[PDB]
C-alpha cells in the first residue's frame, strides 16, 4: 500500500515529527520513504527542461520498485579509466579495443588505437542509456525495468545517483508506505 | 555380517535388529544398500536430535497406522446421586482370605450415560479431537457454541440457527477419534467360579485385577438380591474371554484374536471400516523391486529380498483416481502466484545440472574465432561482433535448464524469450548488430514451450526486412512493422504466414524461403513412456497415464554419433538458419552504405560458426529425454501437461480452468484464476543468448560410459524418494474433498443429493462467509486428526465451497474443449459420518440433544413422573381443539378500564392471556424482553400454557429430593429472562429422584415439561436394591446386551442404527511395518 | 455501510428487519408487508475470488 501526503517526507526526521496525525489522522507498519531528495533534484530539473515533461514523467512511477542511477565520465576519461589501475573493463568491449588497453604507453601515435576509439561509442556497451537528448518520459520508463540505469548527465529526476569512476575523472519496506508524489502505475 | 542385503555391520550382537527389516525374528523409513560401493543410503523422519550421516524426508506424511490397546468404547456410565444400602453376604471366602465383590456398574440410586470418547484407551499419538460431555447435571452447552456463534449477544447459551452445523461437526470429531487399529496383548487363564477356564485379557499396566470386573460383567456372581445381580443372572456363561484364535504364530503368541469385552457397536464398525481401507491399499516388496525396476528406465536393477509373513501391511497402493483430484488441488495452489512456482523450476533446473553428463565450456566458441581477426585500418567487424555479443566470459546457464525443466509443466508455467533479446526498435538488416541478434533468437527459438515461437521467428525477419521487401497483410492496421514480441496469442497469425502461396518470390524471395524453412524443418514434437502403471498411480490428466510429450524428436541413445549429423533436427536447424543467413549477405542487395565488402569475412564466420563441434543437439535428443523421464516420477508435484503442436491454430491450447460445480447445474459462472491469463499459463521470460552459447558449445567427458554414470546418478536420488510418502498423502487429500462435499451439502441448498439423515435439527441456509469458515473449520480438524502442517483442502475455499464435484478443462483455440472429470472411488470417513448420523438419528439422547419440543405451563400436583416422559394429559397439539397458532404477526394490545389485554393469533382473531397456545421459538427470541414483562404474571399464577416448537435443544437436569417442597419458578424464569436473540441457554428439567423404600408425599411444583420421551439415556434406578417402589423405575436395558440373554443369536449379529450395543465381538491383531529395503544392482 | 459509526443505520436502512411487539402504528405497518424482499436477492459473480 502507497498513500500520497502534502508535504516532504524524509524517514528520519518526518517521524519525529509524526507528521500524520499532524493531518488528523489517529495512529509499526507505516514506513517513510526519504522525499528530500527529490524536492531539491526537481527544483534543479526544472530550469532545463519544460514544466509538464518533468511533471508528466515524473506522475508514472512508482515508490515500490526500488532502483538507482549510474553516472559515468563522458568519453576520453572513460577510456582512461580503463587505461588506469582496475582492468574492471566489461564485457561487452570490443576484442580490439580491450587488447590496446591492456598495453603500456599508450599515446597519440598510436593509429591503431585511436581509429578505433574515434569510432566507439558508449551506447555500444551500455544500455540502457540515458544521454542528455533523451525525454524525461523515457528516463522512468527505462528505470521501471531492471533496477540500474546507467547515464552521462546529472540532471535527471528519480532516485539516488550514484557515480562510477572517482571525482578525478569527472568535471526495506513496510505494509504501509507514505510519500508526497501520487503514483499512477 | 548379513548374508541377506549384503549388509556391513560391525557389530556381530545387534544383528537382528537389521535382520527384522527382512521379515525374520530375532525406526526407519527406507533402507537402501548399493553394490559396488561401501555406502548405504538411511532416509529418517524430520524431528531428530542428531543424525548418523542420514538423510531426511520433508514430505508432510500422515500417520495411517496408529495403534489401540485399550477398550474399543466410547460410552461410559456414570453414577449421579448415589446411595448405599445395608446389604446380604460381603465377600467371597476361600480358605482364610476374603476377595471383595466387586462389580461392573457403579451402584447409586441414578445412573445414566455420558459420552467420553477414548476413556479407556492407550493410544500412541492421541488424535487430538475428543468429544467429552459432562454427566447431565453440569453443563453441556460449551460443545454447540463452538464455532459459528464466535460473536454472540449471551456468552451463557448458544445460537439455535447453528445447532445442524455443531452437532454435524461433533459426529465428524466422534469419527475422528476412533481412526485406530486394535492391538493384540497378553492374556491371564483364571479359575473363578463364575469365568471358569476362560483366557480373559490383560490390559497393559501395572495391576490387571482392576479393569476385569469393568469389562467382563458376568465375573461378579449372584451374592444377594439386586438388579445387578438379577440382570448376570439373567445373562449366559460360555460366552467370555478369547472366542478364537489365528492358526499362525511367532512361538505362542499367535497373530490376531477376538474377544468379548464391553465396547461399542458402533465403534468396532468404525474400526473395522478404517482397517478394510487399510487392508485394500498395501503391496508386497515384488511388486517394490517391479515399479523401481521399471521406473529406473533399464539403467539400473533393484531387488528387495524377503521371508514369506502375512504379518506384512504397507500401505502404498492407491488408485488412479485421487492422484488426478489432489493434481487438480495442487494446480488450484498456484492461483497466478509466481511465488509458489520459483523454487520448482529452479531445484530442477540444479537438479538437471548434477546428473547431467554435459559440460557447457563456452571456449569452445572463442577457440573457433580467435584465429579470426580483421585489418588495422577498417572499422566494423563480424568476428569481433558475435563474441561481444555472445560474451563466452559469462559462465550462468540458468536459462537453459530452466528451460529444460519448463517442459513438463506447459499449462501452468510457459516460457517465452524476454524482451531485449529481440533487435531493438525494428532492427534493419542494413545494421551489422541486428543480423546476429536475429541470429541468436532463431537459434534459440525452438526450446520454449511456446505455441507461438514459430510466428515469432517469421515475424522477426519480418520487421527486419521493412523496405526492402514487402508481404501482404489482412486488416491495413497490423503492418509488417508490428513487433514480433506482440505476437502472443493464436489469433494473431497472419494469413500470408498460415498460406506460403501468398508470399510472391518476385517481391519477397528470402521471406519466402524463411517461410518455407520454417514450414519444413522447425522441430516436430514426440512422446516418450516413464514411470509406472499398475504400482504409484499415473498423477497426469489430458494425456495417456504412461506418456511424457516434450517437444523435440528423441532416438534411442548411444554415444558415437558424428558431430556434423544432419538427421538430428536441431543440428539441421542450426545449419538452415545460417545458409539463409549466408543467402542474406551474398549479393549485398540489403546493406549499402557498407564501405568495405564484409561478404567475405561474413561468409567466412558463418562457416566456422554452422559447422562447429558441439555435443548439445546430440545430447537434447538422446540422453536429456531419458533423464526428463528418469526424475518426473520422483518429483513433488508431478508433472502437468498440455499437449504440443506446431503450425496448427486448431490444436493450440489458449486457456485451462477448473471447474468447481457440477455439470447438469446452471449458477453463476465462477470462473478460476488461473483462467486469467494471456497466454495458457503464468509468462516466465529466458534469455536467448545463453540458451543460444549453450546450444552452441557442449562436451562429454573424455571417458563417458553410460552405464557407469547413470546407475552412479540414479542410485543417490532414488536412496532419498518420498513417493511412497506422497501416495498416502492423497488418499486423505481425496478424503477431504469428498468430506467437505459432504457435510457443506449438508447444511446448504445445492444440487448433490445423498440420503438427508438429520433434518429436524433446525437450522438456516448457510451463505458463501458461513459456508467457507464451516469449512475451514472442518480443514483444521482434519489436519489435526492426520498431522498435517502443509496444506490441505485450502485452494478450494477462496470463493465459493457450495461444491459438488472437482472438473478440469482447457480449450484450443477453434472453440472445442476438453473435460476431464475424474471419478470418485468410495470414500471411508464420509460414509461413517453418514452412519454415525444414522445412529444418532435414533439416539439423539446420549449426546446431551433432546428431540421434539417444550410445554412451559404450571402442574401443582404430588405425583412423580419425571417430566422427559409426561404423560398424553398435559401434552396438546394442532390437532387438539381449542388450541391457538401464532405466525410472525402476533400483536399485543392492552386493555383499557378493565379490559383484559389479547394477542392476534394467525388468522386474525384477538384471543386473551389464556389457554393452550403454540409459538414457534423465533417469536420469543424476536420479542424477549417485551413478552417477558407481560406473560410472565399470567404463567407463574394464571392459566396460560405456551408451547414453544423448536425441534431441538440442549437440555441439564436438576435433580430433588421428592420428599421436600420444590419450586421450578426460579429455575424456569431464569431460563426465560436469558433467551437473547442470537442465543438460548440449555433447558432445565427439576426430575424427582427414585428410592427403594416408600417416601414421604411433598408438592412439587413444575413449569417446563418435554413432548416426547426423552431418556434413553437413563441406565438404571436404584442398581443395588430389590426393586425401585417409588419414582421413575428403570431395570438394566437388556437389548443393549444382545448376545448374552439372546439364545439363538449369533455372536456376530448386532443391530447398527436403531440402538447401539455393548459387549460386542472386537478382533484385535498385531502386525509389522518394517520400512522399504531395496538392494540396488548396477547393469553392464 | 463503512464510517466511523455505523451500527444504527440498520434500523433506518431496512424497516422490515423490526420484530412486531405492539398495536403502535409502525408495528401496525411492520407487519402488514411482503417478508422476502430484504437486503441481496441478485448479484453477478464472475470469477473465484
Ligand atoms: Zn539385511
Amino acid at each position: 500500500a502507497y498513500i500520497a501526503v502534502p508535504a516532504v517526507v524524509d524517514s528520519r526526521s518526518s517521524e519525529a515529527i509524526g507528521l500524520l496525525e499532524s493531518f488528523g489522522v489517529d495512529a509499526n507498519d507505516v514506513s517513510y520513504q526519504d522525499h528530500d531528495y527529490v524536492v531539491d533534484q526537481l527544483q534543479y530539473m526544472l530550469d532545463g527542461y519544460e514544466a509538464g515533461d518533468v511533471i508528466d514523467a515524473l506522475v508514472y512511477r512508482n515508490w515500490l520498485h526500488h532502483s538507482v542511477y549510474c553516472l559515468l565520465p563522458p568519453k576520453s576519461q572513460l577510456l582512461e579509466y580503463w587505461k588506469s589501475n582496475p582492468s574492471v573493463i566489461p564485457d561487452n568491449v570490443d576484442r580490439r579495443l580491450r587488447k590496446r588497453l591492456m598495453l603500456k604507453k599508450d599515446l597519440r601515435k598510436d593509429d591503431e588505437y585511436n581509429q578505433l576509439a574515434r569510432a566507439f561509442k558508449i551506447s555500444d556497451v551500455y544500455a540502457p542509456l540515458i544521454s542528455s537528448t533523451t525525454s524525461p518520459m523515457t528516463m522512468i520508463q527505462n528505470l521501471n525495468q531492471g533496477e540500474i540505469v546507467y547515464t552521462t548527465t546529472d540532471r535527471v529526476i528519480g532516485a539516488r545517483v550514484l557515480l562510477y569512476a572517482p571525482r578525478k575523472y569527472y568535471a526495506p519496506h513496510s505494509r504501509f508506505n507514505v510519500g508526497t508524489f501520487p503514483s499512477i502505475a | 555380517q548379513c548374508h541377506v542385503c549384503s549388509a556391513v555391520l560391525f557389530s556381530p550382537l545387534d544383528l537382528d535388529a537389521h535382520v527384522a527389516s527382512h521379515g525374520l525374528h530375532g525406526r526407519h523409513i527406507t533402507e537402501f544398500i548399493s553394490s559396488w560401493q561401501n555406502h548405504p543410503i538411511v532416509q529418517v523422519s524430520a524431528d531428530v536430535e542428531n543424525r548418523k550421516t542420514a538423510q531426511l524426508l520433508h514430505a508432510d506424511t500422515p500417520r495411517l497406522v496408529t495403534w489401540d490397546a485399550g477398550l474399543c468404547t466410547s460410552f461410559k456410565i456414570v453414577p449421579i446421586v448415589p446411595a448405599q444400602v445395608p446389604q446380604d453376604v460381603l465377600a467371597y471366602t476361600f480358605f482364610t482370605s476374603s476377595y471383595a465383590i466387586q462389580s461392573p456398574f457403579p451402584e447409586a440410586a441414578v445412573s445414566r450415560i455420558v459420552v467420553h470418547t477414548r476413556w479407556a484407551s492407550n493410544v500412541d499419538f492421541d488424535r487430538d479431537s475428543s468429544v467429552i460431555m459432562a454427566p447431565p447435571t453440569e453443563n453441556n452447552i460449551h460443545l454447540f457454541k463452538q464455532l459459528l456463534n464466535t460473536e454472540t449477544l449471551s456468552v451463557r447459551g448458544a445460537n439455535p440457527l447453528m445447532f445442524r452445523a455443531n452437532v454435524l461437526h461433533m459426529l465428524l470429531e466422534f469419527v475422528l477419534d476412533n481412526l485406530y487399529l486394535n492391538r493384540h496383548t497378553g492374556f491371564s487363564q483364571d479359575h473363578t467360579p463364575f469365568t471358569e477356564g476362560a483366557n480373559l485379557r490383560s490390559l497393559p499396566g501395572p495391576d490387571a485385577e482392576k479393569w476385569y470386573s469393568i469389562m467382563y460383567p458376568t465375573r461378579m456372581g449372584t451374592p444377594n438380591v439386586s438388579k445387578i445381580c438379577n440382570f448376570v443372572a439373567s445373562c449366559v456363561r460360555n460366552r467370555v474371554g478369547r472366542f478364537d484364535r489365528a492358526q499362525m504364530m511367532n512361538g505362542a503368541m499367535s497373530e490376531w484374536v477376538d474377544v468379548f469385552e464391553t465396547s461399542d457397536a458402533l465403534t468396532v464398525s468404525i474400526r473395522g471400516r478404517w482397517m478394510a481401507r487399510l487392508a485394500r491399499m498395501n503391496i508386497n516388496p515384488t511388486e517394490i523391486e517391479w515399479a523401481l525396476t521399471e521406473c529406473a528406465q533399464g539403467y539400473v536393477t533393484v531387488t528387495s529380498p524377503y521371508a514369506p509373513s502375512v504379518n506384512r501391511l504397507m500401505p502404498y497402493r492407491i488408485s488412479n483416481a485421487e492422484r488426478q483430484i489432489s493434481q487438480i488441488i495442487r494446480v488450484m495452489n498456484i492461483g497466478n502466484n509466481a511465488t509458489v512456482i520459483q523454487p520448482v523450476l529452479q531445484d530442477i533446473s540444479v537438479l538437471l545440472q548434477r546428473i547431467s553428463p554435459l559440460q557447457i565450456d563456452p571456449t569452445i566458441i572463442s577457440n573457433t574465432m580467435s584465429t579470426v581477426s580483421e585489418s588495422t585500418t577498417q572499422t566494423l567487424s563480424p568476428a569481433s561482433s558475435i563474441l561481444g555479443k555472445l560474451r563466452p566470459s559469462n559462465s550462468d546457464f540458468s536459462s537453459f535448464r530452466v528451460a529444460l525443466a519448463g517442459w513438463l509443466y506447459n499449462g501452468v508455467v510457459t516460457t517465452v524469450i524476454d524482451d531485449s533479446s529481440y533487435p531493438k526498435d525494428g532492427g534493419s538488416v542494413t545494421s551489422l548488430e541486428n543480423l546476429w541478434d536475429f541470429f541468436i533468437l532463431a537459434l534459440a527459438l525452438p526450446l520454449t514451450t511456446d505455441p507461438c515461437a514459430p510466428v515469432k521467428a517469421f515475424m522477426t525477419l519480418a520487421n527486419m526486412m521493412v523496405g526492402f521487401e514487402t508481404i501482404p497483410m489482412d486488416n491495413q492496421i497490423y503492418t509488417q512493422s508490428r513487433r514480433a514480441s506482440a505476437f502472443s496469442t493464436p489469433h494473431t497469425w497472419p494469413r500470408c504466414f498460415m498460406n506460403i502461396q501468398l508470399i510472391s518470390p518476385i517481391d519477397a524471395p528470402i521471406l519466402r524461403q524463411w517461410a518455407e524453412i520454417i514450414h519444413r524443418y522447425w522441430p516436430n514434437p514426440s512422446q516418450i513412456r516413464y514411470g509406472t502403471p499398475n504400482v504409484f498411480g499415473s498423477a497426469n490428466l489430458f494425456t495417456p497415464p504412461e506418456v511424457l510429450l516434450l517437444p523435440i524428436d528423441h532416438q534411442p541413445a548411444n554415444v558415437t554419433t558424428p558431430t556434423l549429423d544432419f538427421t538430428n533436427e536441431l543440428t539441421n536447424w542450426r545449419a538452415r538458419v545460417c545458409e539463409l543467413m549466408k543467402n542474406l549477405v551474398d549479393n549485398q542487395r540489403y546493406q549499402p552504405g557498407w564501405t568495405q565488402s564484409l561478404v567475405s569475412s561474413m561468409r567466412g564466420t558463418l562457416g566456422k560458426l554452422k559447422l562447429i563441434k558441439s555435443m548439445t543437439p546430440m545430447y537434447l535428443q538422446q540422453l536429456a529425454p531419458v533423464e526428463l523421464a528418469v526424475i518426473a516420477p520422483m518429483l513433488p508435484f508431478p508433472p502437468f501437461q498440455v499437449p504440443y503442436v506446431r503450425l496448427d491454430r486448431d490444436r493450440v491450447p489458449t486457456m485451462v480452468g477448473v471447474t468447481r460445480q457440477s455439470r447438469d447445474t446452471i449458477t453463476q459462472p465462477a470462473l478460476s484464476l488461473s483462467t486469467t491469463n494471456t497466454t495458457v499459463g503464468v509468462p516466465l521470460a529466458l534469455d536467448a543468448r545463453a540458451i543460444t552459447v549453450a546450444l552452441l558449445s557442449g562436451k562429454y567427458p573424455p571417458d563417458l560410459v553410460t552405464n557407469v554414470w547413470y546407475a552412479d546418478a540414479i542410485y543417490p536420488m532414488y536412496a532419498d524418494t518420498e513417493v511412497f510418502s506422497n501416495l498416502q498423502r492423497d488418499v486423505i487429500t481425496c478424503e477431504a474433498v469428498q468430506t467437505l462435499v459432504t457435510l457443506v451439502a449438508q447444511i446448504s441448498e445445492t444440487q448433490y443429493p445423498v440420503d438427508r439423515y438429520l433434518d429436524w435439527i433446525p437450522s438456516l441456509r448457510a451463505s458463501a462467509a458461513t459456508a467457507a469458515t464451516f469449512a475451514e473449520w472442518v480443514n483444521t480438524s482434519m489436519k489435526t486428526a492426520f498431522d498435517l502442517s502443509d496444506m490441505l483442502l485450502e485452494p478450494l475455499l477462496s470463493g465459493d465451497p457450495r461444491m459438488t464435484q472437482l472438473a478440469i478443462q482447457y480449450q484450443q483455440y477453434n472453440g472445442r474443449t476438453f473435460n476431464v472429470i475424474p471419478e470418485m472411488p468410495g470414500s471411508v470417513i464420509a460414509d461413517c459420518v453418514q452412519l454415525t448420523a444414522e445412529v444418532f438419528n435414533h439416539e439423539y439422547n446420549l449426546f446431551g440433544i433432546a428431540r421434539g419440543d417444550i410445554i412451559i405451563g404450571r402442574v401443582q400436583s404430588t405425583h412423580l413422573w419425571s417430566p422427559l416422559a409426561p404423560p398424553p394429559d398435559l401434552v396438546f397439539d394442532r390437532d387438539t381443539p381449542g388450541v391457538h397458532i401464532f405466525g410472525r404477526d402476533c400483536r399485543i394490545s392492552f386493555g383499557m378500564n378493565g379490559a383484559a389485554p389479547m394477542i392476534r393469533d394467525e388468522t386474525g382473531m384477538m384471543v386473551p392471556f389464556e389457554g393452550n397456545w403454540i409459538f414457534p421459538l423465533a417469536l420469543w427470541q424476536m420479542n424477549t424482553r417485551y413478552f417477558n414483562q407481560q406473560f410472565d404474571a399470567w404463567i407463574k399464577t394464571g392459566e396460560l400454557r405456551i408451547r414453544i416448537e423448536m425441534g431441538a435443544y440442549p437440555y441439564m437436569l436438576h435433580y430433588y429430593d421428592p420428599r421436600q417442597y420444590a419450586n421450578a419458578w426460579n429455575l424456569t424464569s431464569a431460563w426465560l429472562e436469558e433467551i437473547t436473540p442470537t442465543s438460548i441457554p440449555s433447558v432445565p428439567f427439576m426430575v424427582p429422584i427414585s428410592s427403594d423404600h416408600d417416601i414421604s408425599s411433598a408438592p412439587a411444583v413444575q413449569y417446563i415439561i418435554s413432548t416426547e420421551y426423552n431418556d434413553r439415556s437413563l441406565f438404571c434406578t436404584n442398581s443395588s436394591s430389590p426393586q425401585t417402589i417409588a419414582g421413575p423405575d428403570k431395570h438394566i436395558p437388556v437389548e443393549r446386551y444382545n448376545i448374552l440373554t439372546n439364545p439363538d443369536a449369533p455372536p456376530t449379529q448386532i443391530q447398527l442404527p436403531e440402538v447401539v450395543d455393548l459387549y460386542n465381538v472386537v478382533t484385535r491383531y498385531a502386525y509389522e511395518t518394517p520400512p522399504i529395503t531395496a538392494v540396488v544392482m548396477g547393469v553392464p
